[PDB]
């Protein structure tokens, strides 16, 4: 009973026609970073960044190892070539095997085969369908531990020297380091998930993930809902798609989280400087330019009474001063050598700042992620001139606007499941209304 | 008005030599500066350290002086101090530092003409908003 | 049955686009107004009166072109095309600013012959006229906005410019000179618009969620039928949810939509209030007792005075490239800033 | 059987004409060069 | 500080539990047609 | 029958003159805590150093305020993100200046209202109506996510969250102008036809059915009393609505479906507040409104200003004296 | 439910119509463009082409500031140019 806008609800119980519309779209997931790639590698010009360039791909290959070398330099671009062209031709046999089961395949599956057909309702045949796809991602989860691994290793920012590929000989498997991230709070200096700051963490942990999605699908193969499950849920189709939209929006919002705060797994190197970082930066380099002058940064009071250069935190760590106050739980390796046990450390400040940090802070500084969506870089009171865009920016955005969406999805799809369910989506009846068979609230 | 011969005219060395830049020369060094210099030094100023400015005015007072094509060819190979003391290739982006600054690679000698052809025709057009900063935005 | 009521008839036939007596002054005129405005966009400057580029022509885009206001100097003239400062000449007229007066002008009589229409067109078809009444909050917005406020001010140059940043800049002008946002009567329209949007919203939504089922499709649009007499959706259960929701309820449709009239109507009759003491620079701008305190006590602070000190740096910066007749030349030093910036 | 002239019609290309004449000019106007 | 810190996890863990309890106790059938 | 069952009895019933539910359940304490404390931090909390630099702004009326410049203040910068709890300061007297109260309003009030949405869900559903009025309010809660959660979490502090009253509103949104340029922005543009239409549509629909009431009293009673609540017939006349209205435009640009109408009715507000949201909540991450400030040049390269550069020229007023006291170095990167 | 004009999607779907229509939308179109690509559009309008802004060594805007010599101001400032 539905209308064209509401089309693709006419596959609900069509399940070859839908097998082929969900094969079609992976092909063009699949399409898209093919063509993205290779477009990226036809633009990419080695001697500028990465984040002067728009790429948002490339710098997900360049963190696993590929293509790289010391402190990020691109030292060969035929891994990109070959990701790209992979993926592109991949889609062709997706998008082969969609076409033809939304089109001239079994209309319906359950007939043609008791393995590939399924009824919503059958919480049997949809836990075993689950526990297969688990399994899926433990063996993808574990193919990230195989590449650390077995198979060159991965970008390591923190690398001494800069940063470089470096292979994962002893991931962390103490399950009180692995779980303990999970139960850090998400607020400033915890972080959670997202504050995961070196390869060996993100190694172990997806060990732990693909043995524990493993462990899951043989569950999920081997059993059915227990009764709490049968009681608190709602069974069919559509109530299923908004289970996976609330978990895909709390999903994409992470994912928002850990661009725009981690540069361990996303190296500022590929993507360019975190907000924070490149606040950071900013008081180092004016720290660097004063004290050459002569001034003593650590005894300058600045306007407020507060120190010009470096201040105390509220715990009374050492840290750089003005309004990047707020930016002190920020942790780079640029930075890091200059970290004592309190804190930013004066003799070190004094003695030890190397070129090589007064260069990435200046950069870092200048390619702090700010613009405008014409791509104009800077504080939107700038000038026309530079055009640039972090790819920080770029990411957060666009999966906050996605994350967003799917919340809403989600309660969409979820309030309308449970009235089709309980019978009164298409509204009420006029000769059973509820309401008018119970007492009036006054 | 237009970009006429007389203020793509500009010294070339400090003997008083000039040089008559082209429209082409003047929009390619524009061009170069954005892609290398700008993320530093748009408008004609410098972003990380505000008291030394691209002005001409600035640029004379520069040991060696700056106010010139060679001065400022000279400067992208090998930059040194306002007073010119210590060199400072290894801080601020040049031929010799190409290696840490790889956009500086692929910048030929004709390049660097017009690089520096730009930055002494700009405040020839802009005035006062060259190198002024934020209050003639 | 003269010529008067031959003109009747024919004015009134049911036609695709119906005309009547009352399109004879808004057809022209909304059709000149508009058209005005496309003209100037797509090829007037403003080069004269502002010192500013603002068509296609002269490299603008659909945020940046405008239709600007005359000169100052031209103070509140009409700017009749043969009027005594373009003297006929077409060109001229454009670039001294009297595209502005065309599309203001034209404009009025426009909104005027909409009204009118409104008025007719419920006659004839034997309806209350409302919506006619409704439509008095944009006439009223309009003529307190585009000519009161200039009318008050030194000159047209400071009515809004037909423009969408020209317009952004009139908005940011009235917090840096006229403190805006403080007025009371502006709080008023703000909670009319948005008091509006929230009822548009939460009615809507009410109504699809409270619809009886009346076919058997998931497509609830078709089981409506416009000559059906039965209400759509319960009445009974919507009160009921609201009533347990948030504790009251609507219970009388009637009022209801009336009320849906009265909110961004009356909100937007109070800003043009306001904005009829701005013409006057009558402001809401400060509170006598914090400046008082403020001026005695150094170390007190509130979000008031923090808005002044943005106020009094919107006016020194803007105000040379705002207002270029007067002159304005601020050295570097005079300017306020806080540290660094 | 319909009229090809109406009011409808005049309202029509009073909007229509303006308008494919100004897209022409605006059109030519991407290749101004300064 | 401590005890006021314990009273809140106390109070929060408490409410927490009403609810996901309370959704877990068959809330699917308090409905007013289909109930199961 | 047992006490459990009893108690769930009672927490979604739909007899209580106040539907609770199990949203309610942690809707109810999270939203008096934020009142309660708003309330008496509204009056009397003693000033909050905001910005981190020992200068402490008032906001209370105790101590100096109206209603109009009244505000809890947010919370010091010196915190950033920090979780700040009573339990984590030495003394109330601490929280107090660090700005404590507006963490614990800011959280409790969006946990509750959250929850109001859900319990909007939640009521629909023992009433056998449809669900989506709770997808209508998430476009005004996602709009208060985004200036008190979001837009802190990308500019790295809760100082930069919207403060709690009314001029302290106007300096959050004048200082986000001048940084973000949000009246350039695509989506706050799309917010304001969101927010114009929808009044725009509700005088429109309040006139048009007010305009064809079929007369059922005299000329001395209101009319509103020929309506009784739960008469199963329409009080107006929409066929005649739609005959007015499709002649003050023409046919086919009126409504003659009551049923797309309420639908186009709620559609509009609420897809244009979803983006103006959405607005916030990106420039929160710093992609910001267009910027065209000298785009245009002439043909020797001199700058052709147009209103695009007078907003800059006014955004500059307003990004060099906020927080006059609180940068030290050239550039405000959050 | 009709006043008696011909229904759009009949006059668009035939064939007279786009015999008609597609020589008068093209022309137009040709019609603005050499509006522009002549000039025209610049003498008409009286709009400043892109050299004509300022005078050569002049950074002054030529703002009107009389209103009933306003006219000849103009164009004494375009003579400037000259
Ligand atoms: C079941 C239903 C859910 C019930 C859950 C109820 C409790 C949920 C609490 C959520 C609120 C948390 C706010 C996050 C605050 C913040 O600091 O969040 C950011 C944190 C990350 O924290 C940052 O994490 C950083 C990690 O980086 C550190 O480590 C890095 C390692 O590379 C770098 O070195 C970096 O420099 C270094 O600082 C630092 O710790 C920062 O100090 C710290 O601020 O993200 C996170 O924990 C990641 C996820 C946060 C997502 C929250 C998004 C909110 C989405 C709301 C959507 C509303 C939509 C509208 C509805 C209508
Ligand atoms: C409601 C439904 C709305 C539907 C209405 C439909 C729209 C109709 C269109 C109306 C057209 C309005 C024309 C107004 C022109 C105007 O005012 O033009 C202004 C002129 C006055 O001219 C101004 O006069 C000023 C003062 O001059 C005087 O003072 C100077 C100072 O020394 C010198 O001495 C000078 O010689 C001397 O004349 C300056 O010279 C200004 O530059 C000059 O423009 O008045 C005159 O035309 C007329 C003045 C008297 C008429 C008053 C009626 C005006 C209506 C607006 C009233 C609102 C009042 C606003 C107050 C808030
Ligand atoms: C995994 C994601 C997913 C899946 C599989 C579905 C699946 C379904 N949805 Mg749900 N939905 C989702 C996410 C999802 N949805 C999200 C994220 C939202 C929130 C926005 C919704 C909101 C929603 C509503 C409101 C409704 C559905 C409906 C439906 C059903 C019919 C859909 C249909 O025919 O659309 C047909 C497709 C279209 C009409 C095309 C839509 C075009 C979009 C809006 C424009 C996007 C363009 C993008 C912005 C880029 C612009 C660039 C330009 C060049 C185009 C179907 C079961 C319907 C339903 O309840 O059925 C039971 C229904 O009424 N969905
Ligand atoms: C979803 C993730 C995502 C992200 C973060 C980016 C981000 C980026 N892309 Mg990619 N892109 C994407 C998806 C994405 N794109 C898809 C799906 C396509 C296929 C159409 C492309 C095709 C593409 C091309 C062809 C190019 C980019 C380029 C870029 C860069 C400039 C973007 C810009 O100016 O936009 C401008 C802003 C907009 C267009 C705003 C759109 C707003 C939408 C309509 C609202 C959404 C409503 C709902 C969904 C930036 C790094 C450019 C680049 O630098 O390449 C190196 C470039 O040339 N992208
Ligand atoms: C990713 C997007 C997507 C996908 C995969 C599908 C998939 C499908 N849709 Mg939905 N749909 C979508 C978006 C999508 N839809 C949107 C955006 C709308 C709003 C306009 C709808 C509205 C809609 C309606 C109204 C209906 C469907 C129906 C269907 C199914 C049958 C269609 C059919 O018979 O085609 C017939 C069409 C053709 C034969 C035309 C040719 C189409 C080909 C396949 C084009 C692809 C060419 C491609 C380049 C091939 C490469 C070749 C290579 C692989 C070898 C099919 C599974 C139908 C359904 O549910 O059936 C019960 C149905 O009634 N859809
Ligand atoms: C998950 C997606 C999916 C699912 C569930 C199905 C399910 C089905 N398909 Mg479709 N099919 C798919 C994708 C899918 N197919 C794709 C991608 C293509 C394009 C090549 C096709 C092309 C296709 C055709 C042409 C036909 C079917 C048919 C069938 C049915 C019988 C399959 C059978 O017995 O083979 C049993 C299994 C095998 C014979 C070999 C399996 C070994 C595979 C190839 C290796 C594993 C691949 C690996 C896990 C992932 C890819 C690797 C990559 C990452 C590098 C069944 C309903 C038949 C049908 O419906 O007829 C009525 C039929 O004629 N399918
Ligand atoms: C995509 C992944 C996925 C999905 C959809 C399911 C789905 C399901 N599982 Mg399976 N499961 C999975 C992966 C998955 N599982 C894996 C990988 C494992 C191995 C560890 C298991 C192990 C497992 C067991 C042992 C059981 C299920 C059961 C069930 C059913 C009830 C689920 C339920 O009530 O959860 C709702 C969740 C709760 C009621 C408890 C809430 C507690 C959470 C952790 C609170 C945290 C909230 C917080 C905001 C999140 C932040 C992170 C947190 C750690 C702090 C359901 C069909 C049950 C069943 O019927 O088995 C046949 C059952 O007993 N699952
Ligand atoms: C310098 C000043 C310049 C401005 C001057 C302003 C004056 C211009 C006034 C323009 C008036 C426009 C009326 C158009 C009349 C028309 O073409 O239809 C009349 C023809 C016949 O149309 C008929 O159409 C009729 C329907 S209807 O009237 O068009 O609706 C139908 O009844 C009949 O059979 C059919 O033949
Ligand atoms: C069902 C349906 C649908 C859907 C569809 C789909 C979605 C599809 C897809 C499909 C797909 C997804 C496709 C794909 C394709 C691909 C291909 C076909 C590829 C190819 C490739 C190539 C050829 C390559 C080449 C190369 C190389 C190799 C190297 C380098 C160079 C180059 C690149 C050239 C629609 C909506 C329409 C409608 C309804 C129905
Ligand atoms: C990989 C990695 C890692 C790890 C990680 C992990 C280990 C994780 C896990 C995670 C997990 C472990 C998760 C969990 C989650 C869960 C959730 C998400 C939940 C859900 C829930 C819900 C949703 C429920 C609901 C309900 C209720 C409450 C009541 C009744 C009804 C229902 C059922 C509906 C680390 C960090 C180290 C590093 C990097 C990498
Ligand atoms: C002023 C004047 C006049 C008049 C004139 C006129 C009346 C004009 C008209 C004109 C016109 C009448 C014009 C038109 C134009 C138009 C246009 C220019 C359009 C465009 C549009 C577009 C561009 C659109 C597109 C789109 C988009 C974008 C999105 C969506 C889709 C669419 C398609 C909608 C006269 C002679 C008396 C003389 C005096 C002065
Ligand atoms: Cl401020
Ligand atoms: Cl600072
Ligand atoms: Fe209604």
């Amino acid at each position: 009973g539905f209308a064209w806008w509401a089309g693709n609800a006419r596959l609900i119980n069509l399940s070859g026609k839908l097998l082929g519309a969900h094969v079609a779209h992976a092909g063009l997931i699949v399409f898209w970073a093919g063509a993205m790639t290779l477009f990226e590698l036809a633009h990419f010009i080695p001697e500028k960044p990465m984040y002067e360039q728009g790429l948002i791909l490339i710098p997900h290959i360049a963190t696993l190892g590929w293509g790289v070398g010391p402190g990020g330099e691109v030292v060969d671009t035929f891994p990109f070539f070959v990701v790209g062209v992979v993926h592109l031709i991949s889609s062709a046999v997706l998008g082969f095997g969609g076409v033809y089961h939304a089109i001239r395949g079994p209309e319906t599956l359950e007939e043609y085969s008791s393995f590939f057909g399924y009824d919503w309702k059958d919480k049997n045949k949809m836990t075993t369908i689950l526990g297969f796809h688990l399994i899926v991602l433990g063996i993808g989860a574990l193919l990230l531990v195989a590449k650390a691994m077995f198979f060159g290793g991965l970008y390591d920012t923190w690398a001494p020297g800069g940063g470089d590929v470096r292979v994962i000989t002893n991931p962390t498997l103490d399950p009180r380091v692995i779980f303990g991230y999970l139960l850090k709070s998400p607020f400033g200096g915890e972080g959670w998930i997202v504050s995961v700051n070196n390869l060996e963490d993100v190694v172990g942990g997806h060990i732990w993930i693909g043995l524990i999605c493993i462990a899951g699908g043989i569950w999920h193969i081997l059993t059915t809902p227990f009764g709490w499950a049968r009681r608190a849920f709602i069974w069919s189709g559509e109530a299923y798609l908004s289970y996976s939209l609330g978990a895909l929006s709390m999903m994409g919002f992470i994912a928002t989280c850990f661009v725009w705060f981690n540069n361990t797994v996303y190296p500022s190197e590929f993507y360019g400087p975190t907000g924070p970082e490149a606040s950071q930066a900013q008081a180092m380099t004016f720290l660097i330019r004063d004290q050459k002058l002569g001034a003593n940064v650590g005894s300058a009071q600045g306007p407020t009474g507060l120190g010009k250069y470096l201040m105390r935190s509220p715990t009374g760590e050492i840290i750089f001063g003005g309004e990047t106050m707020r930016f002190w739980d920020f942790r780079g390796p640029w930075l890091e050598p200059l970290r004592g046990p309190n804190g930013l450390d004066l003799n070190k400040i004094k003695n030890d700042i190397q070129p090589w940090q007064e260069r990435r802070a200046a950069e870092y500084m200048t390619h702090a992620p700010l613009g405008s969506l014409n791509s104009v870089g800077g504080v939107a009171t700038e000038i026309n001139s530079v055009n640039f865009v972090s790819p920080r920016s770029w990411l957060a955005t666009s999966h906050f606007v996605l994350a967003f969406f799917f919340l809403v999805g989600h309660l969409w799809h979820a309030g309308r499941a449970r009235a089709a369910a309980a019978g009164f989506e298409k509204g009420i009846d006029r000769e059973s209304e509820p309401v008018l068979s119970m007492p009036s609230l006054d | 008005a237009e970009l006429t011969p007389e203020v793509l005219t500009v010294p070339l060395n400090s003997e008083g030599k000039t040089i008559t830049l082209t429209e082409k020369q003047y929009l390619e060094g524009k061009r170069l500066f954005q892609y290398a210099c700008a993320s530093c030094h748009v408008g004609g100023i410098t972003k990380t350290n505000p008291s030394l400015d691209l002005r001409t005015e600035t640029l004379a007072l520069a040991t060696p002086p700056r106010d010139n094509i060679e001065g400022l060819v000279d400067y992208m190979k090998n930059p040194t101090t306002y007073d010119g003391e210590q060199e400072i290739a290894e801080v601020h982006p040049s031929l010799r530092s190409a290696d840490i600054f790889p956009k500086m690679r692929n910048l030929t000698e004709k390049d660097l003409v017009a690089i520096a052809g730009h930055i002494l025709v700009e405040p020839k057009i802009l005035g006062d908003k060259w190198g002024g900063g934020k209050v003639y935005y | 049955r003269g010529w008067f009521d031959i003109l009747d008839d024919w004015l009134k036939r049911d036609r695709f686009v119906f005309v009547g007596w009352s399109g004879i002054l808004l057809f022209p005129c909304a059709y000149l107004a508009l058209g005005g405005w496309l003209t100037g966009t797509t090829f007037v400057t403003s080069w004269y009166t502002h010192g500013l580029a603002s068509s296609y022509l002269e490299g603008c885009n659909f945020l940046t072109v405008a239709v600007s206001t005359p000169a100052n100097s031209m103070g509140h003239s009409l700017l009749l095309l043969w009027g005594p400062e373009a003297q006929g000449d077409f060109t001229r007229w454009c670039q001294l600013g009297g595209l502005w007066t065309f599309i203001a002008l034209h404009g009025a009589f426009g909104l005027i012959g909409f009204m009118l229409r409104q008025f007719e067109i419920a006659r004839l078809v034997g309806v209350r006229p409302y919506n006619a009444i409704a439509f008095s909050a944009p006439i009223a917005v309009f003529v307190s906005v585009f000519l009161i406020y200039p009318l008050g001010q030194s000159s047209w140059f400071f009515a809004p410019s037909f423009g969408v940043a020209a317009i952004f800049r009139f908005l940011l002008f009235f917090q840096g000179f006229h403190n805006w946002t403080l007025n009371p009567f502006h709080m008023m329209g703000v909670a009319g618009v948005l008091g509006g949007a929230l009822l548009c919203a939460i009615h809507g939504a009410t109504v699809e969620n409270t619809l009886f089922q009346d076919g058997e499709g998931a497509s609830t649009f078709r089981a409506f039928n416009p000559t059906q007499a039965e209400e759509t959706y319960s009445m009974v259960t919507a009160n009921r949810f609201w009533s347990q929701i948030f504790g009251i309820a609507f219970s009388n449709k009637r009022w209801l939509h009336f009320f849906m009239l009265f909110v961004p109507v009356t909100g937007l009759w109070m800003s043009a209030i306001g904005v009829v003491g701005l013409a006057l620079n009558l402001r809401s701008y400060d509170f006598i007792s914090q400046e008082i305190r403020a001026a005695e006590d150094p170390e007190f602070e509130t979000f008031y005075t923090k808005n002044l000190l943005l106020n009094e740096g919107i006016r020194a910066w803007m105000a040379p490239q705002d207002q270029p007749h007067e002159n304005f030349v601020f050295p570097e030093e005079v300017l306020p800033r806080g540290n660094a910036l | 059987s319909y009229p090809i002239f109406t009011v409808r019609w005049v309202a029509v290309h009073t909007l229509a004409v303006p308008t494919i004449f100004f897209l022409g000019a605006i059109a030519a106007m991407q290749f101004i060069q300064r | 500080m401590e005890t006021l810190k314990i009273t809140v996890y106390i109070v929060v863990t408490f409410f927490v539990l009403l609810f996901v309890f309370g959704f877990l106790s068959g809330d699917p059938a308090r409905n007013p047609k289909r109930k199961d | 029958a047992n006490l459990w069952e009893r108690f769930c009895n009672w927490v979604t019933s739909t007899d209580n003159r106040l539907y609770v539910g199990w949203f309610g359940v942690i809707m109810i304490p999270t939203l008096l805590a934020a009142t309660i404390c708003f309330v008496i931090a509204f009056i009397a909390a003693p000033p909050v150093d905001i910005d981190g630099i020992r200068e402490p702004v008032s906001g209370s009326l105790l101590y100096g305020n109206n209603i109009i410049t009244g505000a809890v203040v947010p919370s010091s910068n010196a915190i950033g993100l920090h979780f700040y709890p009573i339990w984590e300061a030495a003394s109330l007297d601490e929280w107090l200046y660090n700005g404590g109260p507006y963490q614990l309003i800011i959280f409790h009030f969006l946990l509750g209202a959250s929850c109001y949405m859900g319990r909007q869900w939640e009521l629909s559903y023992r009433l056998g109506m449809r669900p989506w009025i709770c997808v209508a309010y998430s476009a005004p809660l996602a709009s208060a996510f985004a200036v008190f959660l979001i837009y802190p979490i990308g500019q790295g502090s809760f100082s930069d969250g919207m403060p709690l009253g009314i001029s302290g509103t106007f300096n959050f949104m004048i200082v986000f102008q001048a940084e973000h340029n949000i009246l350039m922005h695509p989506f706050h543009q799309l917010g304001v036809a969101g927010v114009f239409g929808g009044a725009l549509f509700c005088a429109m629909h309040g006139s048009l059915v007010t305009s064809s009431l079929i007369r059922e009293t005299t000329e001395t009673e209101s009319a509103n009393y020929g309506y009784k609540f739960g008469q199963e017939e329409e009080t107006y006349n929409i066929v005649a609505a739609h005959g007015y209205f499709g002649r003050l435009i023409f046919q086919y640009a009126s409504f003659n479906n009551s049923r797309s109408l309420h639908f186009f009715l709620a559609a509009w507000p609420v897809v244009g507040v979803w983006f103006t949201a959405l607005g916030i909540s990106t420039m929160a991450f710093n992609l910001n409104g267009f910027n065209f400030n000298h785009s245009v040049i002439d043909a020797k390269g001199n700058v052709i200003n147009t209103w695009a550069d007078i907003i800059n020229r006014a955004n500059l007023g307003m990004e060099v004296m906020h927080e006059r006291n609180a940068h030290n170095f050239p550039l405000d990167l959050a | 439910g009709t006043t008696g004009e011909r229904p759009f999607s009949d006059i668009i779907t035939s064939v007279r119509y786009w015999v008609i229509h597609s020589i008068t939308i093209p022309a137009l179109f040709i019609a603005g463009w050499l509006f522009v690509s002549t000039g025209l559009a610049y003498d008409v309008f009286g709009t400043p082409r892109p050299d004509s802004y300022y005078a050569q060594e002049q950074r002054s805007i030529p703002l009107v500031t009389d209103r009933f010599e306003a006219k000849q101001q103009v164009e004494t400032f375009l003579e400037q140019l000259k």
